[PDB]
């Protein structure tokens, strides 16, 4: 019956690091593990 | 905002914050932009291009001001679309509107910084606008049957039109003239009828109401001036050139002679037409194509009065004035019937000369004759006479009256104030808030004339709160008296278009979101 | 303006109402950018730089965000110098003070928009503040003779203080800690004596306080490492090369081997130096200057610990903590006051290596260890341990505290509008708009929390109404709560100075009406 939210730039904020977060979790991933490969 | 992009390079676009920061922005400026002109003591201004010719305009309508300037917020061109829809409408009340939408425009910001949901507010303003309407009708005086007090009413309506403007110094002589002018119409509803003819000469106390009819136009040569007792005809027929023939008839003789008969046989022919156009027995003609030399003075030569260039705008105001109507062919002269007109003669207004006509039967149509010193006072002048002329029209097909001066905007808040005192939710927000733009009209009225706006405002909230249910606010001298002893007095339909006009703009902008705006060219 | 130029080129000139729209239009926008960090459940904020090689930072207060930002309004320019000055003396009340601050411009706003004096208003919110202290003052707790009680109030501020920022998980012990780090200063107002070291790694809980000193330095070559029982002494002497003088002496010799003497003779008065400096039977030379090789290889044989490089903050912690005095020429063995110590050793934190120090007598300053992830992690929580410092310092020597949460503001609301209910003239607008600013001062932290912000304020105005001074706000579930049962307790001293520099900003910002640029450079 209440609890209106007026922003939207905090959601925004979050998402977008979050996501640049994933990203360098998935950057990563690669250099993990006995069998995995070095980079340059 | 997402990394990959979307859009194209040249499109931004608001979300929730942004949007509608920028829209209440836009309509705080578009309110205050016209605040100034708003009550009966309001000034001018002045509304000068560069792109055009170099035009440069004096009004105080807030309709043309928001018409020339020309915006571009999205919801500034919404608001200048209703104020044009409201001025095509009835054309009365367009800063009022404007007015009360940017203060509930204000109030809905202030609600939505409280954290309050959009949908409460737009039931809690429906349900205000309900109430309002419904005790509206309540508070309406009807007339029709006794005319003493309709022409009281009309007179009362012309004046309180005509002192919101420039004509506040002769509204003791343009009432009077507006309200002759308008019971010339019997009834009609044609407002193209009354011409308006602006000259450049005297003041605004030169400035009368013709009973018969102008023209300025001019007459053949070798013609009488003054005929007395004429009929006149108003014909619809080519003669310069008679060619209405769409066959493909060309000459090819072999001869000077048979073109030299052919021509005799057309200057025949064109002596037959005219004779048949005078076997009427008129001797006053009048078309609306172009007169060579030949018609010319085959009617002068027999004493017939021959009127040249005449669009329909001006056929129609004589067959309104006079009687007769648009013929043609000219072969039943039982069937074609004339006008009626006992003083023809020529008037010299200032340095231009115009056909007077005088002695009419009818009088449908008239012309009003405006004269000023500036071109911009001219229009000024102008435009608050076609206003008064609409008003009043309208006013008087509604037949029914309602006083004004803020007795109505009074009535709607204290009604909007019952209404949500019974209701519990958070829609006695919205209906407070309503009631407080309402009651603002009055704030800036009083803010605008020169005098205490808020001891003002309550002591007229307390007296309708405990029964003085009639009163207004004196602008004569900044007190509180009764609208019926002095004489304003608005309307009806006026206040109710205004009123929903206001309520639509308002719901409709109150749920705005994501402004996308494409790649501008 | 006047056709006549009278300014440069480039310079402008807002009159009445540009600068004055500017300046409101400012203070919102800085309302509006700190209002999201103030109440208990508050974020954080990223402050990134472009020049600076990219500074990043996590800070939570708004003195930090407006000094690290940097506008050019002048508005907001002066709520910065505000926030700054009252940062530099107390430290913990910054964006409260700035956002009574801007609500107090917003509510000038609209009462000027009204068409009031601003004389009137400036008188009005005099008054009101003038009322508020005089309540706060009336109704303020003084504890001092108990030692339980006392404990309990520190330790209820020192909590309250730190749930604010990010040591709400950790409060159980970071509160403890800064309790037990305030008493051993044995109420002296030596903040600086604190020494707080940041190592990078580990987790909140591993930040332990150490009773005793650490020192981040290293002894000297063929040392002792640990001593049983050893007796510090400060000197103040240079053993790198003891020449240093004004004296233009000169060696102007004609053979090495006197040269050699010379070489000789001034080794021998540095190893009788060195002698003196021993000759008072101590273990462990701690001088604030370099030490050499010859000096180091002449305590080393003796086996007497030298320790070097020590800054003047090492040295007055080392004299405030072992008790000692530092010493020179050393001629007066008598009169020297040497230290003591039971315990010398160097632990390992980390990957470095520290001199631990325990078993002192006095022991005035103590070090902290934080122990973290990130660096701003650290960075905020030192900033938090500080301010907890200071605000428990400050509370210390007030010896009186005054229950907060939104109690203080309630009562100084309600003494405002006792207030304004007893005087007429246009002065209770100006009390009303500080009425109203007082009681949405605490609906900021309630719209925060994500709770209903209405509701809790008429509930909180109505137990204050009643007779009921001493409820507040609960942040555990959103009700209204005892503040004298939970532990909601701030202090006096910071409460006066934020409403007193919000009182001087606004009545300084108010009384600007005029806005002349410079040409910049
Ligand atoms: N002589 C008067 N006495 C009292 N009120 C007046 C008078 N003239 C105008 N008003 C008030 O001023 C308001 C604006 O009138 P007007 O200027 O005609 O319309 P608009 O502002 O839409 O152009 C009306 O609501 C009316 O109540
Ligand atoms: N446990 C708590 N319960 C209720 N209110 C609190 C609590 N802790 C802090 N506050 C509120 O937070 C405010 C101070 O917050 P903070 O941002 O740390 O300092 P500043 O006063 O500079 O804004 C105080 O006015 C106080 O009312
Ligand atoms: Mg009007
Ligand atoms: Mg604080």
């Amino acid at each position: 019956k209440g609890a209106y939210q007026d922003r939207d730039k905090p959601a925004q904020i979050r998402f977008s690091n979050i996501s640049a977060a994933k990203a360098v979790a998935d950057a990563i991933r690669t250099s993990l593990g006995p069998k995995g490969m070095d980079k340059m | 905002l997402a990394p990959v992009n979307i859009f194209k390079a040249g499109a931004d676009e608001e979300r929730a914050e942004t949007a509608r920061l920028t829209s209440f922005i836009g309509a705080i400026a578009i309110g205050d932009l016209v605040k100034s002109t708003l009550g009966p003591k309001g000034m001018d201004k002045i509304l000068l291009s560069s792109g055009r010719d170099a035009s440069l305009m004096v009004t105080n309508d807030g309709a043309t001001i928001l018409k020339n300037i020309g915006v571009d917020n999205p919801a500034a061109k919404v608001l200048v679309d209703m104020s044009r829809v409201q001025d095509d409408e009835v054309g009365d009340g367009t800063t009022s509107v404007t007015v009360l939408a940017a203060e509930l425009l204000r109030e809905a910001e202030s609600l939505i910084a409280k954290k309050i949901h959009p949908q409460t507010i737009i039931a809690g303003w429906r349900e205000a606008t309900k109430a309002a309407r419904e005790a509206l009708l309540s508070s309406a005086v009807d007339h029709g049957s006794d005319e003493v007090k309709f022409r009281q009413d009309l007179m009362n309506i012309a004046g309180t039109t005509l002192s919101s403007k420039l004509l506040t110094h002769h509204k003791d002589h343009f009432t009077k003239l507006a309200v002759e002018a308008v019971l010339r119409l019997k009834g009609s509803g044609n407002l193209e009828a009354i011409h308006i003819i602006k000259k450049l000469g005297g003041s605004l106390a030169d400035s009368y109401l013709d009973e018969g009819f102008l023209l300025d136009k001019k007459i053949g040569v070798n013609q009488p001036k003054r005929i007395e007792n004429a009929k006149i005809l108003i014909a619809n027929t080519g003669m310069d050139t008679d060619k209405i023939k769409i066959f493909g008839s060309r000459v090819r003789v072999d001869s000077t002679a048979k073109v030299a008969e052919i021509e005799h046989a057309e200057k025949e022919k064109m002596k037959e037409k005219v004779e048949r156009i005078l076997k009427h027995g008129i001797n006053c003609f009048i078309n609306r194509q172009l007169i060579y030399n030949y018609p010319e003075q085959l009617f002068g030569a027999a004493g017939v009065m021959a009127i040249e260039h005449a669009d329909f705008a001006g056929v129609e105001r004589l067959a309104l004035v006079t009687g007769g109507e648009i013929a043609s062919t000219f072969d039943h002269p039982e069937l074609v019937k004339l006008g009626s007109c006992k003083l023809i003669e020529e008037v010299m207004i200032g340095e231009d000369k115009l056909i007077h006509f005088s002695g009419v039967a009818l009088g449908e149509a008239c012309t009003i004759v405006l004269r000023g010193a500036t071109q911009q006072i001219l229009d000024e002048a102008e435009r608050s006479l076609h206003d008064a002329l609409c008003v009043l029209a309208q006013t008087v097909k509604d037949s029914r009256t309602v006083y004004g001066g803020g007795c109505s905007e009074m009535l709607m808040a204290h009604a909007v104030t019952q209404l949500a005192n019974r209701t519990p939710g958070k829609e006695a927000v919205a209906m407070e808030s309503y009631a407080k733009a309402l009651r603002m009209l009055p704030t800036i009225i009083a803010d605008n004339a020169g005098y205490d706006s808020a001891d003002l405002v309550a002591q007229l909230r307390a007296a309708h709160s405990e029964g003085n249910t009639t009163a207004g606010l004196d602008m004569r001298e900044g007190t509180i008296g009764d609208m019926a002893i002095l004489g304003i007095t608005e309307s009806f339909q006026v206040k109710r278009q205004v009123l929903l006009s206001a309520a639509e703009a308002a719901e409709v902008i109150l749920r705005v979101d994501n402004i996308i705006k494409a790649a501008p060219r």
